[PDB]
């Protein structure tokens, strides 16, 4: 039913995750640069 | 006002969404559980005469 | 502008859906597959 | 006010361009109708009314253009 | 084997059996799923023969 | 808690109460809800074979599924005239396209390295034609990534505003005409038609987004 | 103000011409319908509701151009 | 504030001109669907999603022109 | 300045008019794919990727028009 | 200088129209390619290259138009 049979969750999904992290670093500085508040 | 009329109209549309004039997916689903149930009658019995 | 609790949270949402699908209902669909497979045999 | 009426007339004239659609639409509809009726006379009775309806709809779009041009004329 | 026939006639959960109960009845059903993922046989055939894929139109 | 975040919480509240909160028949059927998602699950699974198949289609299946779920749910409840849908900014749809492309290349650069640059020259286009094609191919790679994000969000914005603009006209019509009848139900009739279109387009554009992001994954994993 | 209203008028008039594309789209849909029913009379029932759908989509695009002209006029 | 608004309206109109191509395109994709299914009744399930997808592409194309128009409206 | 922004707006609007061809092009590409699958259903799998390739190229044309329009805007 | 830059923007917006022709042309090339390949699967290998090159420089024509628009902008 919800019997957890292990499947790839992080083993092969790393590239998009590290891409997201590389986005995040800079993704907050873009708002800081264009504060306009 | 105008906003209240729009919600009432979609509720009528949602009422028409309720009908779909005997929706196909209802019968498309109806064909499924019978198909699912019937094969379990045949498949389980298939090994029943295996010991028979 | 506002990104903190949405994009990181978006990937966390994808991870949660990944769990609740691939660990729960992919095994469920597979389990019914193999269940009826052994029902025939 | 002079420029207002001037551009109103200009807008009506440029809105009348839409009749090109009605014209070449009835054009292609009747061309297909001729091709179909020549293919076999049996299908003519079934195909003519819907071709007429398509003509009516294309010229209804043309009439919409004409009406908006009319609003930019009176 | 006669008791098996009497066993099957009144013990047919064809509409209410549990797959986890199938795990309990045979650990092989449990066993055969883990090494399936680890060895890389992600795709599973043998389904469309019995149930259609149920493709939307 | 911005409008985006609270909407995102509402998304997951609906997500769990379709298939996670039935879980009682211990069968493949027994609830027409289950038939619904497995239909969608099968349409994308066979699509995963048809587009990503050959070595690792099932490996990358969930991202296409999760993204399709994300776009599908975000487009369902988007018709009500007070639907402040996705903060009326839709900037994240661009962001999702950007991160999807950016992850696509890192996978390409990781799995191919310098060979990823050979993708710009599929079959022919010799040295005189090499600079022209690599310019078209590389600029295209930026091109459809940004286009994918903007087209979905703008049309949702376009659909939401054409809800309101036509609605204001109906308010004008029903207030001015005294005894006649054909002034407000025909504008109501278009409102009924234009709402079905917006509901319809979101369904396919979620599918189109699913097919597209699938299409770019092929190019990353497979060089042609 | 006068030039603003004048520009609104001419912009609406130029935006009207979407009905041209709507009419041609519905015309080509009906033309393909005619050819299909003539070649295969049996396929007529399968293709007619689809043709109605395509008609509706093209005329919806044209009518939306009409409302764009309307909002340029009155707004 | 006057001339800029006027040119904004004119740019909005000459960008709304773009929906012509989108309509003609969706219609011709669907026309090809009609002809293909008429010649081959068995390919309907194979070709219908493809033509619907092409429809969505061309409609999003016209909607892009529409958005370019809106950014010069509000 | 005001005339500069006005011409920016009108130039963006008249840059928008180059994507009707992109829409018609992607449409005729998908139409030809429908026709080819009608004639040769078996070759559909081989022939489909070129459809998306041509779609991407014509969309690239349309967004080149977008790039001109947007650089004219902001 | 105001009118000079204004008309430079207008000219760039008019010039970027070449992508319309580029897209229509590459799409008719693709359409003929698909029709021929479906009608002749064996011809695919020897009809791919010049079709690729042809729509490549058909797009290069629109690229030349875009470059004219660029020089008008700058």
């Amino acid at each position: 039913m919800l019997k957890r049979f292990p499947t790839p969750i992080l083993k092969v999904y790393w590239p998009f995750f590290v891409a997201g992290a590389a986005v995040y670093y800079g993704m907050s500085k873009a708002a800081d640069l264009s504060s306009n508040t | 006002n105008d906003e209240s009329i729009l919600l009432l109209t979609f509720l009528g549309f949602t009422g028409l969404v309720a009908k779909y004039l005997a929706p196909a997916y209802k019968d498309f689903a109806d064909a499924r559980m019978k198909k699912v149930s019937d094969v379990l009658n045949a498949s389980r019995n298939k090994h029943v005469e295996a010991v028979k | 502008f506002y990104f903190m609790n949405q994009l990181t949270y978006g990937f966390l949402l994808m991870i949660t859906l990944l769990i609740l699908f691939s660990q729960f209902f992919l095994p469920m669909i597979l389990r019914l597959y193999v269940s009826r497979l052994f029902i025939s045999k | 006010m002079q420029l207002v009426l001037a551009a109103k007339y200009i807008g009506a004239g440029i809105s009348t361009i839409g009749l090109l659609g009605a014209g070449i639409g009835i054009a292609i509809v009747f061309a297909a109708l001729i091709n179909g009726v020549s293919r076999n006379p049996s299908i003519k009775d079934t195909v003519f009314p819907m071709a007429i309806l398509g003509f009516a709809l294309s010229e209804a779009t043309g009439l919409f253009c004409l009406m908006v041009s009319f609003l930019l004329l009176f | 084997l006669q008791s098996t026939l009497d066993n099957i006639q009144s013990a047919r959960p064809f509409d209410e059996l549990t797959v986890d109960d199938l795990t309990k009845i045979k650990p092989e059903i449990d066993a055969k799923v883990e090494e399936m993922v680890k060895k890389g046989k992600w795709d599973v055939p043998g389904y469309k023969d019995r149930f259609g894929n149920l493709n939307v139109m | 808690l911005t409008t985006f975040s609270l909407y995102t919480i509402i998304v997951l509240l609906v997500i769990t109460s379709l298939y996670t909160l039935t879980n009682n028949n211990n069968k493949i059927i027994g609830s027409r809800w289950l038939i619904s998602q497995e239909a969608i699950y099968d349409t994308i699974m066979n699509m995963t074979k048809g587009q990503i198949g050959g070595k690792n289609w099932g490996l990358y299946f969930p991202m296409i599924f999760t993204l399709f779920m994300f776009i599908f749910i975000a487009n369902l409840i988007s018709m009500i005239p007070y639907s402040f849908a996705l903060s009326a900014h839709l900037v994240f749809i661009i962001s999702l396209s950007i991160v999807i492309w950016l992850g696509n290349t890192i996978l390409g650069l990781y799995k191919h390295g310098w060979v990823f640059f050979s993708l710009f020259v599929p079959a022919g286009t010799p040295l005189p034609l090499v600079p022209l094609l690599v310019i078209i191919e590389t600029l295209s790679y930026f091109a459809r990534a940004i286009s994918l994000g903007l087209r979905l969000g703008s049309n949702i914005l376009a659909g939401h505003l054409l809800m309101v603009i036509l609605a204001g006209l109906t308010f004008n019509f029903m207030l001015i005409n005294l005894f006649t009848l054909v002034f407000g139900f025909v504008p109501l009739a278009m409102i009924l038609a234009i709402m079905m279109l917006e509901f319809a387009i979101g369904i396919i554009q979620g599918y189109v987004w699913a097919i597209l992001t699938a299409s770019y994954l092929k190019d990353a994993v497979y060089l042609h």
